[PDB]
RNA sequence: GGACUCGGUGAAAUUGAAUUGGCUGUAAAGAUGCGGCCUACCCGUAGCAGGACGAAAAGACCCCGUGGAGCUUUACUAUA
RNA sequence: AAGCGAGUUGUCUGGUAGGGGAGCGUUCAGUCCGCGGAGAAGCCAUACCGGAAGGAGUGGUGGAGCCGACUGAAGUGCGGAUGCCGGCAUGAGUAACGAUAAAAGAAGUGAGAAUCUUCUUCGCCGUAAGGACAAGGGUUCCUGGGGAAGGGUCGUCCGCCC
RNA sequence: GUCCGGGAGUGAGGCUGCGAGAGCUAACUUCCGUAGCCGAGAGGGAAACAACCCAGACCAUCAGCUAAGGUCCCUAAAUGA
RNA sequence: UUUAGGAGUGAAAAGCUAACCGAACCUGGAGAUAGCUAGUUCUCCCCGAAAUGUAUUGAGGUACAGCCUCGGAUGUUGACC
RNA sequence: GGUCAAGAUAGUAAGGGUCCACGGUGGAUGCCCUGGCGCUGGAGCCGAUGAAGGACGCGAUUACCUGCGAAAAGCCCCGACGAGCUGGAGAUACGCUUUGACUCGGGGAUGUCCGAAUGGGGAAACCCACCUCGUAAGAGGUAUCCGCAAGGAUGGGAACUCAGGGAACUGAAACAUCUCAGUACCUGAAGGAGAAGAAAGAGAAUUCGAUUCCGUUAGUAGCGGCGAGCGAACCCGGAUCAGCCCAAAUUCAACCCCUCAAGCCGAAGUGGCUGGAAAGCUACACCUCAGAAGGUGAGAGUCCUGUAGGCGAACGAGCGGUUGACUGUAAGGUCGUUGUUCGUGAAACGAUGACUGAAUCCGCGCGGACCACCGCGCAAGGCUAAAUACUCCCAGUGACCGAUAGCGCAUAGUACCGUGAGGGAAAGGUGAAAAGAACCCCGGGAGGGGAGUGAAAGAGAACCUGAAACCGUGGACUUACAAGCAGUCAUGGCACCUUAUGCGUGUUAUGGCGUGCCUAUUGAAGCAUGAGCCGGCGACUUAGACCUGACGUGCGAGCUUAAGUUGAAAAACGGAGGCGGAGCGAAAGCGAGUCCGAAUAGGGCGGCAUUAGUACGUCGGGCUAGACUCGAAACCAGGUGAGCUA
């Protein structure tokens, strides 16, 4: 990596000059030589397991919160307040760190913390979260526990 | 990655350093006649504990050997005079025993001197 | 909360076998000589054996081109209660839908069944059976 | 052109054994011939400047 | 004029480590820490070479090395 | 719900290339309710336990964070490669102050003055170790000024430094 | 008694016994095989000292005996017959 | 001040090209590659060797086999008497 | 008590040692906004109305840098926004304010010697002629190429295509065909796109159109001192599945979805302690499509810059949409050989060295030489944007480093090494903030006192904590009459008793004796070698369906690439496709059985007292690569002085 001469001083003479050019990690001030490239990640991970490897986090994580919904009810538009304060009637907001999916993207984006809640949304599946927040709730009326 | 150990090796030194007895000059913090003078401290200090029996083996060879010679007295050749009695079997330790009450052998000298016929 | 424990929530959950081994890196704890350092272990390139001997001396026989060579259905369990997805062209489980070279016949014998194939085959292996499973001629090319 | 290069050194143990040979000869033997005191190895003042009578000066 | 009194500066080649006397013997036989024996009050500096298998580049005299370079001969052969 | 043995007999040998096998811990990452102002992390030392490596009791000091169990990743660990740099070294206070082509002193100064300065005496070169032109250094020359350092003593002298 | 496999080693030893080979039966010289030994473990005996007489170990006890070696001493053990 | 690298200079020594030219230096081609050889890092529980033979422009080079560990196995085949 | 006496043996130890306290120039960890690596998405040079970058250039000083050199920290204008002061010796001062001082966004300008610069000289900062001007002084300028009579162009470039371009250490265990390859280097071009790319074509069932890339095959055919080795086409994805060129479109502009810097607002409460206001203990509401990094002495949503909501002109580009000033349809071949996968020979096909310019249309180019029949394409010249492959700049983004770590640069590639192109450092850090400090002392001063400063000055005006060989002193203890680098225990010996508990802590005359470690060694304990120490670097691994194999799992009829759609995860969709699969046989082909020929007797197989499996991961060895690193003189391309000897 270093790119310089060549050619060097007595490499035979002197006091066992041991030269020859710089090609050794030894000389402070360069390389080792051979180690980190890039890398791309490199792996496929079956596509069978994934439909059901996800039903298997339900093993006895059945106990997590799950059931049918749709946003909010008893509200109007959207603002963000007492909708999130309507998981009160509950006591979700503040003891768990409560799943998301829903089927909106207009209404749907309005908690995003360090420590609090995550959020996106595709309105699908994910193992990347699906012990994150620990009462997995989809519910959305329009892709909920769909096979498909 | 990473790790820079500039510092975590120094403990290592020193959790050997533990025997910085007084050996010499300065060898309790050297940093050459320690980590070597350790290895010096690493022979037979291992079985420094057991094999010294041999040692204190040279003692009761000398005073079992022949004391009140105003009996008779042999030890070697006497030992035979030892396991003669009812249930001998115990030997040493009670040598360092017979460094107290000298009447250990005063009814018990020709109580197997001629126990024989 | 807090007082005497150490985890909140599972993930702790460890396993109940194994699966990597020991590893190592060539060249390691601080000791071994290990392998031969002539030429071996780096580079090399051209296999860690002898060379090229014992190759030469056959007289050698030409005759490796793709051509053909076939595969087979196996005979056993198509002429039973089989009935329609297997004829030349929605037969496509096992490579056979797979066109151009042949697939000939090769099947057993006595037969106490019949079923019906788009064949296009008549091999002189599944003589013993080419219409006791039953299924028309007709040759193609 | 090199003779025998030094290899073996000598920190510790000696070079201590070094300052006794020689060190200093420890001196305080005189105080001068009548006042105050310096007078060397028989030698006046600066002071009064004198062994006994007249000589250097204040 | 240098070796000795005194003021200042004082490095390099090198090197595991010195409670660093010897014999005769022993050891891959050239042992002072080994054997067995004898022996010195410890230290400083001047001076001397037997001494550490003296120092320096891992002999370059040589051999091993399917090493290199260099010159020559009709060596196999390219070639202006 | 990941497999574990006393009761016992032989083996439990010591092991160089090797086979099956356990870990101490640091950096990256998960969950951080967290652990720290009485202050942890940086470090210095005290006879608990551990198969070894190491984990433990407390202050000291230090100044803002830091690691944990279940987990994977990382340039994961010789003092030791006559290595390389950075620093301390010792040869050691000896050999040496430079071409052995003499110098004493009065006095100026002041911090003391032997090598400055005003100067009578001495001597070496003077086809020189003169002065100008040639190359060079570029700041030499001055009005002079202070020691941190250098001029291999040092100094109140420099063409050091302004 | 009984093979298939992931991977070794590093090919250049020494000695006493067993007998010859080159040999003034000379040589920890050299060739060979056969037990052991040291290349991978310590001792007593052997003055200390790789194959020699006895003996190869789990860590700890200032508990016992056996073989060699010794029964005058420097450091054990009857100048007992 | 042109000559220069595989050329010139040259009193021939095989001397010199800028303190080593057996064919300058520097940036660059590849680290010449290496069976040579220095080394290749913390602490371990049970097992274990070859310098014998065959191969070699082949020898302290290397291949393999008897020779080690492990998975499976060998329902009577072990060695001693 | 005493005369005498030896015996017994006692202290000091100049100096030192076992142990602690107090310590150095040096200094790592914990740790720090810039300084390094891999990257997404865009953008992607100016060009005699002359560029990269240097030289010598202004502020009451100017030297390393900002701009600019004399109209040298900067000027027309519109505009942001601000109203105060122009960068490190932050420069005291000097000076300007709230209808434009202070910083600036874009279209312009004074622009010194060199760069193409080119008047001449021609060794960057420097010397000359000759014509226009003109109060006697001095002002306008001088060089080659192509339509030629002006002018237009050539400059320097870090990675993208070719072309003139061409060795070579290595391997084959050495070793001229060869692998490296057409690679190092030289030279020519333009855009930031050129290069192949619409044809005398690939395929092969009696099909299919424009290049390249990777996906899969084929890692097959071939090649080949027949050796390592290089390696298409047959079936596959998308970006793209779009027209025309030599002899019968582009140019100024209005409007623009739309980019470019100055810039505009942008959220929502506090008290008490150990203490530096604690965001830690506690308490309650408000802000929500916007709750990534960060500064202000202790991690703060209610102190603040981002993020969601959206704006900005004068100048211009920039990806442009209808249109105005233009007119959008005139050669095979032989012989010698380079390539191509083809080392060239059992083979057409690119083309050259001298020879043949035939065919000339149901004639012509080839299917790997030729015969016969088919298939397709026709001398004759180019354009084709899109993806494939690139990485100077502008936001943003990553399980990295940490200022001998990382590029050598966290403001140096300073000085320079110097014979020449050409080689180069080492080095960071005080707390939020210097408040880096008046006031009496020794002294020349450096350096040190008082005492504030300082929340905290064992930070301390060459500065965090601050371990260490060497190095600074004393002390409880022993020691010169005792012998071996060292050792461990061993009775004693002075000290201490963080638990009277005849028990220990800091230790030593001396005794058994006893020879170091590394580590290439049959082999030693060696004088066999490596070693003064401290701090780090400390290597068979990293990508590769390169493969075999333990375990857990997927399946028993099994497992997927290429990226197309989603897109801060994905993913199903996906049979390009290969491996397992009856086999044997040179293969053909054969066949559940098989090469022999005159064929119950034999080796392998479906078979079989039978796994028919396979994918992911760490992993046994190996593999394509230097990829365990380093130490060799020698071969080469280019370039540099010969002031050394000549």
């Amino acid at each position: 990596v270093s790119k310089t001469g060549r050619k060097m001083y007595g490499q035979k003479g002197t006091g066992n000059a041991r030269h020859g050019d710089r090609s050794v990690p030894t000389f402070v001030g360069g390389g080792v030589a051979f180690g980190p490239k890039p890398r791309s990640y490199d792996y496929t991970l079956p596509r069978q397991v994934r439909q059901l490897g996800l039903a298997m986090a339900i093993a006895s994580r059945q106990e997590g919160g799950k059931l049918v919904a749709v946003d909010g009810f008893d509200i109007a538009d959207a603002k963000t307040k007492n909708f999130i304060s309507w998981a009160k009637q509950n006591g979700l907001d503040g003891t768990e760190k409560v799943l998301l999916v829903t089927d909106d993207e207009n209404t749907r984006r309005a908690a995003r913390n360090v420590s609090w809640v995550s959020v996106l949304p595709v309105a699908g599946v994910n193992v990347y979260d699906i012990l994150r927040h620990d009462r997995l709730v989809i519910d959305a009326a329009a892709l909920e526990i769909v096979e498909e | 990655p990473r790790a820079k150990t500039g510092i975590v090796r120094r403990r290592r030194h020193k959790k050997v350093l533990k025997r910085a007895k007084g050996f010499w000059g300065s060898r309790s913090k050297q940093y050459r006649n320690a980590f070597q003078t350790l290895l010096n401290a690493a022979t037979y200090e291992y079985r420094d504990r057991r094999n010294k029996k041999r040692d204190f083996r040279r003692l009761w060879i000398q005073r079992i050997n022949a004391g009140a010679r105003l009996h008779g007295m042999n030890y070697s050749t006497f030992i035979n005079g030892l396991k003669r009695a009812n249930i001998d079997l115990n030997r040493k330790v009670l040598a360092d025993i017979a460094a107290r009450e000298p009447e250990a052998f005063k009814a018990l000298v020709d109580a197997s001197r001629n126990a024989r016929q | 909360h807090d007082l005497k424990p150490t985890p909140g929530s599972r993930k702790d959950r460890k396993r109940v076998g194994r699966g990597p081994g020991g590893t190592d890196k060539t060249a390691g704890r601080g000791h071994k000589g290990q392998k031969s350092r002539s030429g071996a272990g780096k580079g090399a390139f051209f296999e860690g054996g002898r060379s090229r001997l014992i190759a030469r001396l056959p007289k050698r026989g030409f005759n490796n081109v793709g051509t053909t060579y076939e595969v087979v259905k196996l005979s056993q369990l198509q002429d039973l209660e089989d009935t329609t997805f297997d004829r030349d062209t929605l037969e496509a489980y096992r490579l056979v839908r797979r066109k151009n070279r042949p697939v000939k016949l090769l099947a057993s014998g006595e037969i106490s069944r019949a079923v019906t194939v788009h064949v296009d085959a008549a091999s002189a292996a599944a003589i013993k059976a080419v219409e006791a499973a039953g299924g028309r001629v007709v040759l193609p090319e | 052109a090199k003779h025998p290069v030094p290899k073996k050194k000598t920190s510790k143990s000696k070079r201590d054994m070094r300052r006794s040979h020689h060190a200093l000869t420890a001196p305080n033997l005189t105080e001068c011939p009548q006042c105050h005191g310096k007078k060397l190895s028989h030698h006046i003042c600066p002071n009064c400047g004198y062994y006994d009578g007249r000589q250097v000066l204040a």
